[PDB]
């Protein structure tokens, strides 16, 4: 039985002490968190998702901090370190001045109006980026690969990642909102080397098909996706027992191949040389196709065959008795199975429903593959937010101090009770401008002062704090940039958490 | 035990009341609820959360039975009955501490409970049609959290309330009653939200057909299909004959022509518009156009089962008879006024006008976002709960918090001329009435003691009526609580909700004062 301010302050003390070490983990210059296991194990990370899952939390508000980090992780995966930083000082600064005065609902609606004023200010500060220029996309990826500070061959993986996500931009909800990255697929290769690879059309497959079971190479013939009914007929048109007897062998087998050859004649109408079958696939059905001069494929998961259907832009047929070129294998299509290393890798290019290209990476080992991949994993996060919003916001304290001022004149204009949470959120925005001064090592009281002074003149349009040089730098000149969409949802999550724990005054069993 | 268990009754129930005071109304708050070792739920509407929580005391146990007794019967006043009874426990205890029999207070508690429901009897209004329930526009307006839905706050609320309130719609499989069930209103975006309009009939998102099939049919007979198409499977059973190997391909294409006979038999019983939950090929659309039929494929089952219950007789959305594509025998047909194809959201969709067997009504909402679809869900749940209180309680009570101050005025005179100890029992029952404006202003983050003092200050005599708000009691707000007229921003209440909760509160309070033992082996 828990109630009152003590739940509220316990919500404060838990959410604050989480964000303390993790804001030192912020910045490309950061401070690693140390985690001593009781077995003596050591964790030295900055990424809060590995942090929050490893640490032991006893307050369910601290468990809810993981849940809003699970919220940001499942939508993006990045900024999960940053969503918990902003949510601390929202409830740290405003609450105890006002919950000694005890108005929960007013601070909720103050948290409402802190959100939309930030939204318009995002459109004030963000100039649009080119979604038709690689170099406009390049420097923002270069801002992301230097976070882990890996540019061995991640720099050439910048162009591989942008030529995947910009290509796979196709996603509808009635107004074509595209925030997809699952339509892209990386190639996980132990052989070859990264640099003489490039993006290929369609959606490339590495997950199950690693063998030339399709053909060796295909120029003209189409791909066939089969979720249709390929279960053979045991009786005349009946489902009797299967072959387990010589008496069951002679009668039934004549009608077993009879169901299959009708399907095979329907498929040869579009002239393939490759047919993959997933649902209803039988052992006899995929080897009369061997007699029908088509090498047939099974044992593939469904998410492969969503990619393979997007590798050709065709609809997977549920009609068994008629197949067309306008049903499976849209257009001519291309299928290329070549040797990279020792294994023969299936590429499916020439995607009709065009603009579909995926990632081809190949390390000299799997470890050499995996290190470049994580940088390209962060890179495909960024371009997906570029597809989500084609405007770029300056990094550092340029975005934060600009919004931190606009709440103040909003607080002077509205000048109700909500004016006091605005200035509190205005200071809650500055903690990432605060923590970069420890992420560099400079005097924090002077740099926050001069960043206010640059808002007086320059309005902090592109002059924010750098935790790399400790000075208030042009984000145009230094190339520290990020999309508006990743900035908004990071702030949107921190608004959601601050409203959440403000409702929490009782924790009972 | 004795007074200490009667103390333990009060101290347990006060803590339970503190939970649901922080969860009352839309300005109530969500509370963390440990139920397992790693599962904590965070909700309000505190009668629901007591079902989530586990009981600790028998004092805590008996009241979870009471709120669930309210909650099984109706969804309104469920968290409120908990707060009222705990106020009775502190009021009667001081009197028992003073000099008073526990028997004597609960008499005047129930006698005032008889007196208060007789105030509810004289505080009735049956005219709730143009007045609406909670100020027709404000029936959704406090529930439309004004983000991008308060800009049409009088526009939407004029539309969504009048479409459900007393006008026609069919209930489950054609029951005679005005709309108490969920309706065929759809949420979809496009071009605006000011273009959200009322339609006469049914909203259906569907995949229309185009090879020369009829686009608009008046006086249509509807076949609501549960069973799919795009082929019926057969490899033997027609044409066993063999002359050529070309004839073997002639065998297994006879699955086509057997469907041709069964479509005309579906057309023969009654059919003009074919609505299929599954898909229909254009080769399978050819079965319907040579018979003469309007086949619309890939019909959503959610809207279609609202139509299949509306269309009348034995329908294929309820049939289990299947032959791959079954054939009608006798009297399988659904009914409609007309089927007119419309341009809505700039999408050509089949807008089914009213079915015979209780003609209907629905709304096609338009938005600009998928977020517009989300907010109008709760702007659909609110009006349906408004209208359901109207149709089964035509006689309602004006004011739900305005009545609480005036009932305290109604009982002090009822206390005064009563006589003896019962007078003090009527008054402390009226002290329990004051908590309802008190818990709201704290939930609305306002002053409770100021707001309830405003309420009693508006008075001529002890009767809540929609005459005036400056010299009579009327209405409230769920976010302000200031007494307001019940067409602009005030409040109504069904008569059935209060008479149960006032009865249930004294029902709990009588048994608690019986408790004077803690005997145990």
């Amino acid at each position: 039985r828990e109630s009152g301010r003590k739940v509220q302050s316990g919500n404060i003390n838990a959410a604050k002490t989480i964000a303390d070490i993790i804001r030192t983990c912020l910045g490309p210059k950061s401070m690693m968190k140390m985690l001593l296991d009781p077995m003596g194990g050591i964790v030295m990370t900055n990424d809060g998702n590995a942090i929050l899952r490893e640490i032991q939390v006893q307050h369910p508000a601290a468990k809810s901090m993981i849940e809003i980090s699970r919220t940001q992780d499942e939508e993006v995966g990045d900024g999960t370190t940053s969503v918990i930083i902003l949510a601390g000082e929202m409830l740290s600064v405003a609450e105890h001045f006002l919950e000694q005065q005890m108005h929960p609902t007013v601070v909720i609606s103050a948290y409402r109006k802190a959100l939309d004023d930030m939204i318009s200010t995002l459109k004030k500060i963000s100039i649009p980026v080119d979604i038709s220029d690689s170099d406009m996309m390049l420097n923002i990826i270069n801002s992301s690969i230097t976070t882990k500070a890996i540019s061995r061959w991640s720099s050439l993986a910048c162009n591989i990642a942008l030529d995947a996500v910009k290509m796979v931009q196709f996603e509808e909800n009635g107004r074509k909102e595209i925030d997809i990255k699952k339509y892209a697929r990386v190639e996980k290769i132990p052989g070859g080397i990264i640099e003489d690879s490039c993006v290929l059309r369609g959606v490339m497959i590495n997950k199950d098909v690693t063998h030339p079971r399709m053909r060796r190479y295909i120029k003209n013939p189409r791909i066939v996706l089969l979720d249709s009914s390929l279960e053979y007929k045991k009786g005349e048109s009946q489902t009797d027992i299967e072959i387990t007897r010589e008496e069951d062998f002679t009668r039934i087998l004549q009608m077993e191949e009879e169901y299959i050859q009708q399907l095979c004649e329907d498929i040869i109408q579009l002239k393939p040389d490759v047919v993959i079958t997933e649902k209803g696939i039988s052992d006899l059905a995929q080897h009369y196709l061997m007699r029908a001069n088509i090498t047939a494929i099974r044992r593939v998961r469904k998410t492969d065959n969503n990619r393979i259907a997007r590798a050709c832009g065709a609809r997977i047929v549920s009609r068994p008795e008629e197949l067309r070129e306008d049903d499976v294998g849209t257009g001519a299509g291309l299928l290329e199975i070549k040797k990279i290393g020792d294994e023969y890798f299936t590429f499916i290019t020439d995607c009709k429903d065009p603009k579909a290209c995926t990632i081809l990476l190949r390390g000299a080992s799997k470890e050499i593959l995996s290190e470049v991949e994580r940088n390209l994993q962060d890179a495909m996060q960024v371009c997906r937010n570029v597809l989500l919003d084609p405007q770029l916001v300056p990094g550092g304290g340029a975005s934060e101090m600009a919004v931190a001022h606009a709440l103040t004149e909003k607080s002077k204009a509205m000048t109700g009770v909500e004016q006091w949470p605005y200035r509190a959120v205005a200071q809650a925005l500055e903690v990432i401008p605060r923590t970069l001064i420890q992420n560099c090592g400079a005097s924090t009281i002077r740099l926050l002062t001069s960043l206010r002074a640059k808002h007086t003149q320059e309005n902090c349009e592109t002059w924010g704090v750098n935790g790399e040089t400790g000075t208030l730098v042009d984000m145009k000149e230094l190339g520290i940039w990020e999309p508006l969409a990743v900035k908004l949802q990071t702030y949107k999550t921190a608004v959601e958490t601050a409203v959440l724990l403000l409702r929490i005054d009782d924790i009972v069993s | 035990t004795g007074e200490t268990i009667r103390s333990q009754n009060v101290m347990a129930a006060a803590s339970i009341a503190n939970i649901v005071k922080s969860s009352l109304g839309p300005v109530g708050l969500d509370k963390m609820l440990v139920d397992d070792i790693g599962d904590v739920t965070i909700t309000n509407d505190g009668a629901t959360i007591l079902k989530l929580l586990e009981v600790e005391h028998p004092a805590a146990k008996v009241l979870c039975e009471l709120a669930d007794l309210q909650d099984k019967e109706v969804g309104d006043g469920t968290t409120s009955v908990v707060i009222i009874a705990a106020e009775l426990l502190k009021n009667a205890d001081e009197l028992v501490k003073q000099k008073i029999h526990p028997t004597s207070v609960i008499s005047g508690y129930r006698l005032a409970c008889k007196e208060a429901v007789r105030y509810i009897n004289e505080n009735l209004i049956v005219n709730t049609d143009e007045l609406g329930r909670d100020c027709l526009i404000n029936a959704a307006k406090t529930s439309m959290s004004s983000k991008i839905i308060g800009i049409n706050g009088d526009f939407f609320a004029n539309m969504v309330v009048d479409a459900v309130l007393a006008i026609k719609y069919t209930d489950i499989r054609g029951q005679p009653r005005y709309p108490v069930n969920s309706v065929n209103i759809l949420k979809a975006h496009g071009r605006s939200q000011m273009e959200s309009m009322l339609i006469s009939g049914y909203a259906l998102n569907c995949v229309v057909g185009s090879q020369g099939m009829p686009k608009r049919i008046v006086n249509a007979k509807i076949a609501c299909l549960d069973f799919s198409l795009q082929k019926t499977k057969m490899k033997l059973g027609v044409q066993v004959v063999i002359t050529d190997p070309e004839k073997l391909d002639q065998i297994r294409q006879r699955e086509s022509d057997i469907t041709k006979e069964r479509i005309q038999k579906i057309l023969a019983t009654g059919a003009n518009v074919i609505l299929t939950t599954g898909g229909i090929d254009d080769m399978c659309l050819k079965y319907f156009v040579e018979a003469g039929a309007m086949a619309v494929r890939r019909v959503l089952k959610r809207d279609l089962k609202r139509i299949a219950k509306a269309s009348g007789a034995t329908i294929l959305s309820t049939l289990a008879n299947l032959e791959g594509e079954e054939t009608f025998e006798a009297a399988m047909l659904g009914q409609a006024e007309e089927v007119v194809q419309e341009r809505i959201c700039d999408d050509e969709l089949i807008l089914i006008k009213n079915t015979k067997a209780r003609t209907s009504a629905s709304i096609i909402l338009r938005g600009a976002n998928d977020f517009m679809c989300d907010e109008m869900e709760r702007s659909l749940h609110d009006a349906l709960c408004v209208v359901k209180r109207v149709l089964e309680s035509k006689s309602v009570v004006p004011g739900g918090g305005a009545v609480e101050a005036a009932l305290s005025i109604y009982l002090e005179n009822y206390a005064t001329s009563m006589g003896s100890r019962e007078q003090l029992a009527i008054a402390e029952f009226a002290r329990s009435l004051l908590v309802i404006p008190n818990t709201l202003a704290v939930n609305a983050a306002q002053d409770s003691t100021d707001l309830v003092a405003k309420l009693r200050a508006f008075h001529n005599e002890a009767q809540v009526n929609p005459e005036r708000k400056n010299l009579k009691w009327i209405g409230l707000d769920l976010s302000n609580g200031k007494p307001r007229d019940n067409k602009q921003a005030g409040v109504f209440e069904p008569t059935i909700v209060k008479v149960k909760s006032l009865k249930f509160a004294t029902e709990a309070a009588i048994t608690i004062l019986r408790i004077d033992d803690l005997i145990k082996l």
